[PDB]
C-alpha cells in the first residue's frame, strides 16, 4: 500500500507545478475590428498601443497594404463593451518620447452633428490620416 | 517512538561509510612512492579512462555549441547585437557548462565503468587472493586508477572547450551571416586570463577529485553478489550528479561573490 | 537503543533549527484604496511609483479601465497613517528623465479654504485634470 | 569499529570548516547618520550611493518623510573617521547620464567663515538642497 | 603497445586544444605613478583614459580620497620610459562629447623656466587641477 499513496504524492506534485509555470510565470478579449486607411506607417509595427487620448484602448492585428489602391488598411481591435463612439475622429500616430516606441494616438470627441450620431463599430472604415510624423520633417525644418 | 528507532540504525551507519571513504582513501595514498613499477602501470589505466572516454566529449561537444550558438543568435537579433555572440558562448563554456556537463559525461561513462571494474575483481576474489601474494592493493590497485582521473578531467575539458567553441563557431559566423574577422574580434578582448581562463581549471580539477573517489568508493564496499554490484553502479551515477552540483553551486559562489 | 534514539533526536532538532533560520533571513502594511481619474497612463504600468514629492508612498495596484465612461478609473494603496492630508492636490505623471518607468509624482499643498478642509482617505475619488504629455504639440510649437 | 565513526566526523568536521570559510568571503563599517531635509528624491532609491565630488562615501536609505512638516527627512550614511568636515556643503542630486541611478553627488568645500569652522557629524542637518531633476518642470518653463 | 599511442595522440590533442584556446582568449608593462590632487572627479571612474592632447597614455589605477585633507588624491599610470615632461603641466577633464567616459586629457607646455628644468616622475604630485565639469548645474542654469 505504500507505493499506492507516493505516487499519488507525485502525480499530485506535478499539478500544483503545472499551475505554477501557467498562472504565476506566463499568464484574453474578443473584440470587433475596424478599418483604417492611413498615409504613412513607417515604424509602426503590430500590437502597439492603440490609443485613445494616451490611455490605450486597443492594439494593432494588422500590418497589411491592400495591394489595389495602395493606402494602408489597418483593422484595429476595439473592444465588444465600446458601442458609443461617435463618427468624430481624428486618427495620428505619436511616440512617448523622442523614440519611445511609435505608437496610434487617435483623437475623439462627443461633437454630435445636426444629422445623427453615426456609430464607429464592426468594421467601419475611417478617412483620416497623419502622413506627417517622419524623421525628415525636422532636419527640413530646422534647416532650409 | 517506534519509528524514531528506526532512523537511530541509519544515523550511525550512514556516518561510518564515510569513515570507510576517508579510511580507505588514506591508505591509498601514503608510503612507497614507487615509480619504476606504476609509470607502465598507470598508463594503462589512462587507455581505459581517457582514451574511450575521449570520443563521447567531442562528438557530444559539437552539439552544445551548435545549439547555444543557434539559440543564441535569436536572443541577440532581439536586443540587435551581432558581435556579442562571439563573447556569449566564449563567455557560457568557459565558466558555466564547460565544467559542469563534461563532468556530468565522465560521470557517466568513466564514473560507472570503474566502479563496475572494482567490485568484479572483489567478486571473483581477484582482490581477496592478492592479500595472500602480500601486496597491498590499495596503493596496487586503487591508486593507479585514482591518479589516472584527476589527472585526465583536466585534459578531458580543454578537448571539451575547444571543440565546443569551434562548433559554435560554425553556425553563427558561416551559416548565420556573420563575417569572421568581426567574430573573433569581439572574444578577443572579451575575457581575461586571471579570473576566467585559469578559474575553468580550477572548477574542474576539484571535480575530478570527488568524481574518482565517489566511484572508487562504491565498488570497494558494494555486495560481491551479481545484485549488489549493478545497485552500487546507479548508486554511483546518481551521487556523484549530486556531487557535481553540490559542488559546482558553492564554487560559483567564491568565483563571482 | 541509548545511543540510537540520541542521535535521532539530535538530527531532528538541527533540521527544524536551520529551517526556521532559513525564513528568517530570506522573509505588509494595512492601508486605504483611492480611486482617480488619470487621464493618461500610456506608458504607467501595475505598482508604478505614487510619490509625493518624489517620495515614494504607495503603489499602482490596479491597472483597470471602467467600461462605462473611459475615463480611467485607478485605485491607490495609501498608508492609513495618512490622515491630515487636504483636497488640495495635483497628480501629476513624471518620468524621472528620458525614458523610465513613468511614475506618478503628485503634488499636495498647503491651501486651506474658507469652507473648512476636506480629507482625502478610503475611497475619495480624487479629480486631477493632468492631461499628460505627447510632446509633438510642442514639437510643431518651435517647428512655426 | 570505533575508528570509523572518528575519521567519519574528522572528513564532515573538515568538510564544513573548509564550506564556511568558502561561504564567509562570497557574502560592515560603524558610521554616524546625518540628517537632510530635501524638496524632491524621486528615483533615488534605497541603498543609493553618497558621493563627495564622485567618489562614495555612503548609502542613502532611511526611506521616510517626517508626517508633521512634509520636508523629505533622509539620514544619511557617513563613516565615523569623516571628523573634519567643514559647514560649507552643498547637497545636490545626480544621475551619471540620463538613467542611471539618481544618486546624491552632495558638494563640500573648505570656505572656513570668519567665526570659527562648526563641524558636521553624528546627527547634524545641512539645509542646502538640490529640488529638481524634473524636466518637466523647465521644459515645461520654455515651451508653454 | 597499441595503449601507448593513443594516449601520446591524446596528449597532443590536449596540447593543441589548449594552445588554441589560449591565443584566442588571451589576444604587460611596467611604470611609475604619478600622483595629482583635483577638485571633481565626477563621472571618472579607474581605469579611465588619460590622455595628452587626447591620445591616452595611460590608466587611472588609483581612485581613493586622501582621508586627512579632502583633497582628491589621484595616482595615475604613466609609461616608464617617459622622462622628459617638465612641470609646466595643466590637468584638465574631458569627455568626448556628452557623455563618453569624462576621462582626463591633460596638458602640457615645454615652457622651461629661469631655475632649471624640474621633472615629473616616479611619485610626483602634479598641481593645476581643472576643477572640472559640474555640467548637470551648467545645463540647469543656462537653460533657467
Amino acid at each position: 500500500k505504500k507505493n499506492e499513496i507516493w505516487v499519488g504524492i507525485f502525480l499530485l506534485a506535478a499539478l500544483l507545478a503545472a499551475l505554477f509555470v501557467c498562472l504565476k510565470a506566463a499568464n484574453t478579449e474578443p473584440t470587433y475590428t475596424l478599418y483604417a486607411t492611413f498615409d504613412n506607417i513607417g515604424g509602426l509595427k503590430a500590437r502597439s498601443p492603440v490609443s485613445i487620448g494616451g490611455v490605450v484602448v486597443g492594439r494593432v492585428a494588422d500590418i497589411t497594404l491592400d495591394p489595389k489602391t495602395y493606402l494602408p488598411r489597418v483593422t484595429l481591435e476595439i473592444e465588444q463593451r465600446y458601442n458609443h463612439i461617435p463618427d468624430t475622429s481624428s486618427l495620428s500616430i505619436r511616440t512617448s518620447g523622442l523614440l519611445g516606441e511609435q505608437y496610434l494616438a487617435l483623437n475623439v470627441g462627443f461633437e454630435d452633428p445636426e444629422l445623427g450620431t453615426a456609430i464607429l463599430k464592426d468594421g467601419d472604415t475611417i478617412q483620416d490620416t497623419k502622413s506627417a510624423m517622419v524623421l525628415e520633417d525636422l532636419i527640413g525644418q530646422f534647416l532650409y | 517512538l517506534n519509528a524514531l528507532a528506526s532512523l537511530g540504525h541509519k544515523g550511525i551507519k550512514t556516518l561510518r561509510t564515510f569513515g570507510r571513504a576517508g579510511l580507505m582513501l588514506f591508505n591509498a595514498l601514503v608510503g612507497k612512492p614507487e615509480f619504476r613499477k606504476h609509470a607502465p602501470l598507470l598508463v594503462r589505466q589512462l587507455y581505459n579512462v581517457g582514451v574511450l572516454s575521449m570520443l563521447i566529449i567531442v562528438v557530444s561537444g559539437v552539439f552544445i555549441g551548435m545549439v547555444l550558438g543557434l539559440q543564441g543568435y535569436l536572443v541577440l537579433t532581439t536586443y540587435s547585437a551581432e558581435t556579442s555572440l562571439g563573447m556569449l558562448v566564449a563567455l557560457s563554456l568557459l565558466r558555466e557548462l564547460g565544467p559542469v556537463v563534461a563532468a556530468l559525461l565522465f560521470a557517466g561513462r568513466a564514473g560507472s565503468a570503474l566502479t563496475a571494474e572494482i567490485g568484479l575483481m572483489r567478486a571473483t576474489e581477484q582482490l581477496s587472493s592478492m592479500e595472500m601474494m602480500a601486496v597491498d592493493p590499495l596503493r596496487r590497485v586503487i591508486s593507479p586508477r585514482f591518479w589516472a582521473g584527476v589527472i585526465s578531467l583536466p585534459l578531458l575539458t580543454v578537448i571539451f572547450v575547444a571543440v565546443g567553441i569551434w562548433g559554435g563557431s560554425l553556425v553563427g559566423v558561416s551559416w548565420k551571416g556573420i563575417d569572421s574577422g568581426f567574430f573573433w574580434s569581439a572574444m578577443q578582448n572579451a575575457v581575461d586570463w586571471r579570473m576566467d581562463l585559469v578559474n575553468c581549471l580550477i572548477k574542474s580539477v576539484v571535480f575530478a577529485i570527488t568524481v574518482t573517489w565517489i566511484s572508487l568508493f562504491n565498488g570497494y564496499d558494494a555486495i560481491p553478489t551479481s545484485a549488489g554490484i549493478s545497485r552500487a553502479t546507479t548508486r554511483t551515477v546518481v551521487h556523484s550528479s549530486l556531487a557535481v552540483l553540490g559542488l559546482d553551486f558553492v564554487l560559483t559562489a567564491l568565483m563571482f561573490g
